[PDB]
């Protein structure tokens, strides 16, 4: 019962952790907002309708 | 003119019948693993 709970905190340790990591999902949000505004190319394409 | 010492039963013999607390420690390891592998493909 006590290796059980060794285990167990090691791994909810690793959970947390990995968790973190993920948390890689703000590089993407930031990033996409960033290509957001090129995309917003768009001002571009209708001047060159006009 | 006497004197007597005493010995203890430790009983609390529910959780002694199983290895001792495996309700939820035990259980707990099982399902945390499995967090771990869906953390796992989550970050992947």
């Amino acid at each position: 019962i006590k290796f059980t709970k060794q285990s167990s905190v090691a791994s909810t340790r690793n959970t947390l952790k990995m968790a973190q990591d993920a948390e890689a999902g703000m590089n993407t949000l930031g990033m996409l907002g960033h290509q957001s505004e090129q995309l917003n190319v768009e001002g571009n394409l209708d001047l060159m309708k006009v | 003119g006497q004197q007597i010492f005493s010995q203890a039963l430790l009983n609390a013999n529910r959780r002694g019948e199983a290895k001792t607390a495996l309700a939820e420690v035990q259980a707990r390891h099982q399902e945390l693993l499995k967090l771990e592998k869906s953390m796992a493909e989550l970050t992947q």
